[PDB]
């Protein structure tokens, strides 16, 4: 029934855990030092400085309604009940200042949400409150659980560690942890390895299996924890029978309380953990300290709490137990400030300050509680200026820039985290800050011990290089292996590789599919050297051989013409080799024609031997077959395909693009079947004729199939070239040794 | 104002017994169809439960009945005190509610329902039939009688596809009703493969031009006769107004809003032809009926706002009489249409706590001391959701189950009208049938669905095709698609793309893949080609004539080789005619290719030889022409050795052929023997500008150069003829073989025209 009561212009309601929660025959049980009578205690000097304050309310005095919450949900919705009996002797309530108890919260939000009731937390951080559907006039100066999900798994991006293992207490504070890191890690590339959970109600045995799976995993070296402080450690002191070396990342569960390491100090070094940072408020330390069950008669749970933390029994009943005196004080040897006391200020002037200004917006003609501001609309209150409050913190220590208390959207409160390593120094253990989290990060590495000289936990060996290495996923989800692919097709895209060319050979990663035709493009290379100087040879002696001509005479014509076709042979095997190719592809076949049909009438000259006639009717022979060539031209057509069907060793590419053995072999069918009747006809000067003829037959002969089945890549033209430029060079050498006998 | 009763059960319950205050007040007006026929039916199911041996025999229930006054905040302040005084205090002498049955408004049943569920006392409204009550996330402890609002959506989407109906139109309504409908009626329209237009909605404070404008908009698409209507009675009023201003025919599938009611369709009796309505399935009670018509202020001091409901309802003050013997008869007294489900509540709470009751206390039938902390989550989750019995004043040998389903609502059942006329200048609805769980329409009373004039055919927007392929449906709606008909060219090879083979245009209508048929496109092996194979008979003949030349070799005084050289010849050409018209195979065309230009050069060797002898003037004739043949097999073996096989050729895309050629073509080989026989040709001519005078033999030597002539003008007369009939192969092979048919026979005939002179004389 204990209440507090002090009266004011506007009453603050207040909602603490002093008892904790019976787990025997009583509903309320002991008296919680830390979180109980210090916060209440808070928020009275908190309270206490506002009405003393000058500039804040000057003329309006805040009042202090402040019940108990036994810890218990049903408990706190009974007294919060107490909070809706003024618009619904009864004290109007402006705003709650309760929670310290996420179920609690939960609770006294669903209540005060139907009545239009401001509520601000001070230690409620269950990400279950962050909906407006639900909650839309709860707000807390704390930042909810999922927050510390992106203030450490960016750490993991910090130290390139994409590859984690997850393990978890279940419950309330782990479970909702673990879809946040999961969800933060995914939009992050991290992939998470295992996912485990912790019970309350396990054993050791199931403990060690944990580590156990933990262990048969070397490629995941970090833990990622999302535990309460007594599953922390034991799970530290179950790893330290287990012998494992990890590097845990711990949520606030860990913090930096020297219980969760207890006697297993070797096996959670380098651990990484987050604490909610709270700077200490030294004003109130003198308000708490100088605090005795005389004066503070306005808290009736004060002599339980002097009852509690020192044995006395001066109130009531002095000699059933030790009666103490006023020899026992609070100082500073046995007293500690709680770590969430600066919240709890922080939201008493979250109230205050929305107040004033709503003040400033409804009753701007004076400095006292007009009758416009009495109706208090929570809805205008809450969604007008208790979410739109940019003032600092009350009592930051100096030079602290980072102290204004803000609200977003949703009503948490900012988030600031400190990062703490656990190392050994000298020869003690201790924690050591190494960064904050205020939105960003700020670790401090040249601080920072790791578990041995480093922490690599990478599971992806190395990346893929260019050049048909970069290859595509093995059948794994985290990264993937590197696989080679044949280099006669470029890797166009990031997982296969396809040909996009005749030759290819792709030149680096950049601009693979280039052009490189790889032609049969030869100059005057060593094996050119030879035709070119046999050509230049032949065109001599064919100068040589008219210019001694018509000087001295006394075929004639016939003559004339076939040191002209010869000439033309001889010229042949240099209009054959050419590096460029263009469109006009006839030129050397009708050459060869022409060589032919010369040589066809040079022939017939000897075999005629009215002679005008047959000299004239052979040239008419010779326009037949170019006739025959130009409709074997009518019929072929260049182009730049390749006939080399060797892929990546098929480096040449034909001079023109046509089938060789289409027409050309009808072409040469009716140049042997000519030459054969010349043959026949001369072999019934001409003996030397028929011999030269003979020995181009078998030439020809021979050299025919060598340029079907060895199929050179470049050597074919320089053969064909050679034959010709040879049985040209036997011709002359006939036609030359003549005028010898003749001289 | 309080309405308590006995108290040995309390039982909780809220009712609009005044409207909402109009001048800025609290409460106005008793609401006498809302709040006083559901308390008063409320009250009588409690003296039936009461009076009752089967059902609470030995204990007495209560009731803490309050106002809500149609308002949410007051509806909370009343509801404070069923949890004020039941389990708020400690751990007007304060009652245990048990159960809560009350709650009309939506608003209100959301706001109790918060309120209770904090303290698990558990609610079974009557009359909220809001879609955001299912969810137990935020109402852990309600349930409700009546079915939600998208059992109406599912009957509607189940009705439409029912008559086929599948592009239809929407028209919706502002606020909670008509919005959170609109979207499940459009989720079972997916599910159901039906098409939405989703046309604009209503403001519920919306112009007449603004009615008239959106009737237009629905007036745009006139293949989508069929409107849904998720307004309430003043939008669809309004809606009907504006259809009968515009003068616009249409047929409306409405919800519960419209139902069978008169006062929509007032002066729009036109409009309205074939309205189809749905209404929430209810009957009448009669013992509730004769309960309330015996009800006077005199004796009824249990109701606190009878005396109130007795002013407003007859002209009496209590002060001044200026009222007598007003009893409440039928005449001016109609039942509400959700007092049955009041009364299916409460005996659902009352047999919910009997069942709690009994498997509690099995051995006597009163409270234990294990019954004083009732649970309301075990009473709500084990007993009140687990209830099936008959719904009481109404026979039990009908499907009436008073039951809840997993998320406690109610029972869908709902009755299908049609707003029609029977013949005469009157209008009024007609049941059609009934949605408990699936459709139970008759096409029998319905005006529009007589087999006359069709069933009012609002199908889809597009129809089937079968020669059209459907893949042209409209950009943003793909319920209008266009049946664009695909080229003949393209045949149909998957199921909705037309697309080509390149053998056959349309060979089947399987619409799986292309067919090849296996037929010959040049099969001209026929009597079509009778004419020419009888020529290359005659060339037969011809052969057998060369027997009778051997017969004439054996006494003519006047070689002799060169005669059965060009006998064989044209046996050859005659036998390659037969082997490409008979019958053209890979096998069988390689033969005549060579045997054809075999008897050429066999042709051109004779006359070589012949020409050579004149100008000249055994064994040397024999080497020549032995030298000819063997150049003639060198050329055809470079020409098989070039390529061997036929694997025939496809026809040009404009047209669909089966085999364009029965082996290889497109070669100009045959052009150099063809050039080769024109340059022999040549030669002979121009050795015979002054050999042809020849006194030995004159007569063979004429004949000799007069075939010559002849076959130099065949061969120059068909290469272009060959060159046009190459693009037809169909008739190429029938020119070639007439070709040489015409040219062995004229060789024949010149040889054969002076040897029957010199043998005559
Ligand atoms: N801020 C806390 C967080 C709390 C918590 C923190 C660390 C480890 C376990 C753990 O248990 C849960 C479970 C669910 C939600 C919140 C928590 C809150 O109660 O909301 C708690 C410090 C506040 C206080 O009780 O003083
Ligand atoms: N069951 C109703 C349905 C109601 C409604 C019905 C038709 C047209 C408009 C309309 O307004 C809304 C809006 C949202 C949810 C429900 C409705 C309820 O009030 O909940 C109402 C019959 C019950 C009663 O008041 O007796
Ligand atoms: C992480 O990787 C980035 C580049 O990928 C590198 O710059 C950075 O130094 C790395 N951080 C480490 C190794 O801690
Ligand atoms: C609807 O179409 C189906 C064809 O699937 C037909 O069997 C049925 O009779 C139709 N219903 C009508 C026209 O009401």
């Amino acid at each position: 029934r204990r209440e507090i009561k002090i009266e004011g212009d506007l009453v603050l309601g207040g909602l603490f855990p002093i008892n904790e929660k019976g787990t025997g025959t009583e509903e309320c049980g002991r008296i919680n030092e830390d979180r109980g009578i210090q916060r209440l205690e808070a928020m009275l000097f908190a309270i206490d400085e506002i009405n003393k304050d000058d500039y804040l309310l000057p003329g309006v005095k805040l009042g202090v309604h402040i019940l108990d919450t036994c810890s218990r949900d049903t408990y706190a919705l009974e007294q919060s009940l107490e909070f809706v009996r003024a618009s619904l002797i009864p004290l109007l309530i402006a705003g709650v200042i309760g929670g310290s108890y996420s179920s609690v919260s939960i609770q006294v939000a669903n209540l005060l949400r139907l009545f239009q009731i401001p509520q601000i937390s001070y230690a409620s951080t269950s990400a279950k409150l962050s909906d407006k559907s639900r909650y839309d006039y709860f707000a807390r100066t704390v930042p909810p659980d999922f927050y510390q999900a992106k203030a450490m798994a960016e750490i993991l991006r910090f130290f390139n560690w994409t590859y984690v293992s997850t393990v978890a207490s279940e419950g309330d504070y782990g479970e909702t942890g673990i879809e946040a890191f999961e969800q933060e890690a995914r939009l992050r590339n991290i992939c998470i390895a295992t996912a485990e959970k912790v019970g309350r109600s396990n054993i050791r045995k199931s403990y060690d299996s944990v580590i156990r799976e933990l262990l048969q995993k070397p490629n995941a070296r970090v833990v990622v924890l999302f535990m309460r402080s007594d599953d922390s450690r034991e799970l530290i002191a179950a790893a330290s029978r287990a012998n494992a070396s990890f590097t845990w990342v711990a949520s606030d569960g860990w913090g930096a309380q020297e219980s969760i390491i207890k006697g297993s100090e070797h096996v959670a070094y380098g651990a990484i953990t987050l604490e909610l940072a709270s700077q200490p408020v030294r004003q109130f330390d003198r308000y708490f300290q100088s605090l005795n069950p005389y004066n503070n008669h306005r808290n009736p749970w004060f002599r339980d709490f002097w009852e509690q933390k020192f044995q006395c029994s001066l109130q009531n009943k002095r000699n059933h137990r030790r009666v103490c005196d006023k020899h026992l004080a609070i100082d500073s040897s046995n007293y500690e400030q709680e770590s969430k006391i600066m919240f709890v200020v922080n939201a008493v002037y979250a109230m205050a300050h929305a107040l004033h200004k709503m003040q400033r917006t409804l009753c701007p003609n004076t400095t006292k509680l007009c009758d416009a501001m009495k109706i208090l609309d929570g809805k205008k209150l809450y969604k007008d200026y208790l979410l739109k409050i940019n003032f600092t913190a009350p009592f930051n220590p100096n030079k602290d820039a980072d102290s204004i208390v803000k609200f977003d959207t949703f009503g948490d409160g900012m988030g600031r985290y400190n990062v703490f390593n656990f190392q050994n120094v000298g020869g003690k253990y201790s924690y050591l800050k190494v960064g904050h989290w205020a939105e960003t990060l700020s670790l401090d590495v040249n601080s920072i011990h790791w578990s041995r000289n480093s922490v690599p936990t990478s599971q992806c060996s190395d990346p893929c290089a260019p050049n048909e290495m970069k290859n595509m996923q093995p059948g794994d989800v985290c990264c993937w292996i590197c696989i080679p692919c044949e280099p006669y097709e470029y890797l166009a895209d990031e997982f296969t590789c396809m040909d996009c060319g005749s030759g290819q050979w792709p030149t680096a990663d950049l601009t693979g599919c280039y052009d490189l035709p790889e032609d049969y493009i030869r100059w005057e290379d060593a094996w050119a050297i030879g035709p070119v100087t046999i050509a230049c040879l032949g065109f001599m002696c064919t100068c040589m051989v008219v210019t001694v001509f018509i000087k001295h005479n006394n075929g004639r014509e016939l003559c004339y013409i076939l040191l002209f076709g010869v000439g033309l042979s001889y010229c042949m095997t240099f209009f054959f080799i050419a590096k460029p190719s263009p469109v006009i592809c006839a030129l050397r076949r009708l050459g060869l024609g022409s060589s032919f049909a010369i040589c066809y009438s040079a022939l017939l000259t000897k075999t005629n031997c009215s002679p005008s006639s047959q000299v004239f009717i052979c040239l008419g022979l010779i326009l037949v077959q170019i006739v025959m060539v130009s409709v074997w031209l009518i019929l072929e057509a260049p182009g730049t395909r390749r006939y080399t069907l060797a892929e990546k060793r098929e480096t040449v590419i034909l001079k023109c693009n046509v089938k060789d053995s289409s027409m050309l072999i009808s072409l040469t069918y009716d140049v042997i079947l000519v030459i054969l009747c010349t043959v026949y006809a001369f072999k019934t000067e001409a003996k030397f004729i028929g011999f030269t003829m003979y020995t181009t037959c078998i030439i020809w002969l021979a050299f025919l199939p060598i340029f079907y089945v060895t199929s050179s890549d470049y050597r074919v033209q320089t053969t064909t070239m050679c034959i010709s430029v040879s049985l040209s060079g036997f011709v002359v050498l006939g036609c030359l040794f003549a005028p010898k006998v003749h001289i | 104002k309080v309405l308590t009763l006995e108290g040995d059960l309390v039982l909780g319950g809220l009712f609009p017994v005044h409207q909402k205050g109009g001048p800025a007040e609290d409460c106005g007006p008793v609401n006498e169809h809302r709040g006083i026929q559901r308390l008063e039916a409320m009250l009588f199911a409690l003296d039936r439960i009461n009076r009752d041996p089967h059902l609470l025999p030995g204990v007495r229930l209560g009731a803490h009945i309050l106002d809500s006054c149609s308002k949410d905040t007051h509806a909370l302040e009343q509801a404070l005190d069923f949890v004020r005084a039941s389990l708020s205090r400690g751990a007007d002498a304060p009652t245990a509610i048990t159960g809560v049955i009350g709650g009309s408004y939506s608003d209100v049943s959301i706001q109790v329902a918060n309120l209770l569920r904090l303290f698990q006392i558990p609610q079974i409204s009557y009359a909220s039939t809001s879609a955001k009550l299912s969810d137990k996330s935020r109402y852990d402890y309600f349930a409700r009688t009546v079915p939600p609002d998208f059992f109406q959506a599912k009957a509607m989407a189940e009705i439409l596809r029912f008559f086929n109906w599948t592009y239809v139109s929407t028209v919706a309504s502002e606020g909670d009703y008509g919005e959170t409908g609109i979207e499940a009626f459009e989720l079972e329209a997916r599910a159901r493969n039906i098409c939405v237009a989703t046309s604009e909605k209503v403001g519920r404070a919306m112009s007449r031009a603004a009615f008239e404008g959106v009737v237009r908009a629905l007036l745009q698409k006139p293949s989508a006769r069929v409107a849904v209507l998720f307004t309430r009675s003043e939008d669809a009023r309004e809606l009907l107004a504006a259809s009968q201003r515009l003068n616009a025919s249409f047929t409306w599938v409405a919800s519960d809003g419209w139902g069978a009611l008169e006062s929509v369709v007032a002066g729009s009796e036109g409009a309205a032809e074939g309205a189809i309505t749905i209404e929430l399935a209810s009957y009448p009670i009669s013992d509730f009926a004769s309960y309330f018509q015996s009800l006077d202020p005199w004796n009824n001091s249990r109701n606190p706002w009878f005396r109130e409901f007795w002013e407003q309802r007859f002209r009496c003050s209590f002060r001044q009489r200026d009222c007598a013997a007003h009893s409440l008869r039928a005449v001016p007294f109609e039942q509400e249409s959700k007092i049955m489900f009041v009364v299916n509540a409460v005996y659902a709470m009352a047999h919910a706590l009997h069942n709690m009751h009994r498997a509690l206390c099995p051995n006597t039938t009163r409270l234990c001391d294990a019954m004083r902390p009732v649970n309301g989550r075990r009473l709500y989750k084990d007993f009140v959701l687990n209830v099936k019995f008959d719904a009481p004043f109404r026979p039990a040998d009908t499907h009436n189950e008073v039951r809840f389903d997993r998320f406690g609502d109610g029972i869908g059942r709902y009755n299908i009208f049609t707003y029609l006329r029977a013949g005469s200048g009157r209008y009024r609805y007609q049941k059609v049938g009934y949605w408990a769980e699936g459709l139970t329409l008759d096409t029998s009373l319905i005006p529009w669905a007589s087999p006359s004039a069709g069933p009012l055919p609002a199908s889809r927007c597009s129809e089937p095709c079968l020669q059209n392929e459907v893949k042209s449906v409209q950009p943003g709606e793909v319920c209008c698609w266009l049946c664009i008909p695909c080229q003949p060219y393209e045949y149909r090879l998957d199921e909705f793309t037309c697309a080509d083979c390149g053998l056959g245009y349309w060979p089947n209508a399987s619409l799986t893949g292309c067919f090849e048929l296996p037929q010959e496109y040049i099969r001209w092996g026929d009597a079509w080609a009778v004419g020419p194979v009888t020529i290359a008979c005659l060339g037969a003949l011809a052969t057998l004539f060369v027997l009778g030349v051997f017969v004439r070799h054996n006494a003519t005084p006047v070689g002799r080789e060169l005669c059965y050289i060009l006998l064989g010849g044209v046996f050859l050409c005659y036998c390659m005619t037969f082997i490409f018209i008979a019958k053209p195979s890979t096998a069988v065309c390689t033969l005549r290719r060579l045997g054809l230009g075999t008897a050429f050069s066999v042709c051109y060797s004779a006359l070589l030889t012949k020409t050579n002898r004149i100008a000249r003037i055994p064994a040397s004739q024999v080497a020549i022409c032995l030298a000819l043949i063997s150049g003639q097999l060198l050329i055809v073996v470079a020409w098989l050795v070039v390529e061997a096989p036929g694997t025939g050729k496809e026809t040009a895309p404009e047209r669909r052929e089966v085999v364009t050629l029965r082996c290889n073509h497109r070669d100009a080989s045959m052009l150099g023997s063809l050039a080769y026989n024109v340059l022999l040709i040549a030669l002979c001519t121009l050795y015979a500008f002054k050999t042809r005078k020849c006194p030995e033999n004159f007569n063979e030597a004429k004949f000799i150069g007069f075939t010559m002539y002849t076959t130099c003008i065949i061969w120059l007369a068909f290469l272009p003829i060959f060159y046009v009939t190459s693009s037809d192969y169909r008739v190429q092979t029938t020119t070639m073989c007439v070709s040489v048919s015409l040219s062995g026979s004229v060789v024949l005939g010149c040889l054969f025209a002076p040897k029957l002179h010199i043998i005559l004389f």
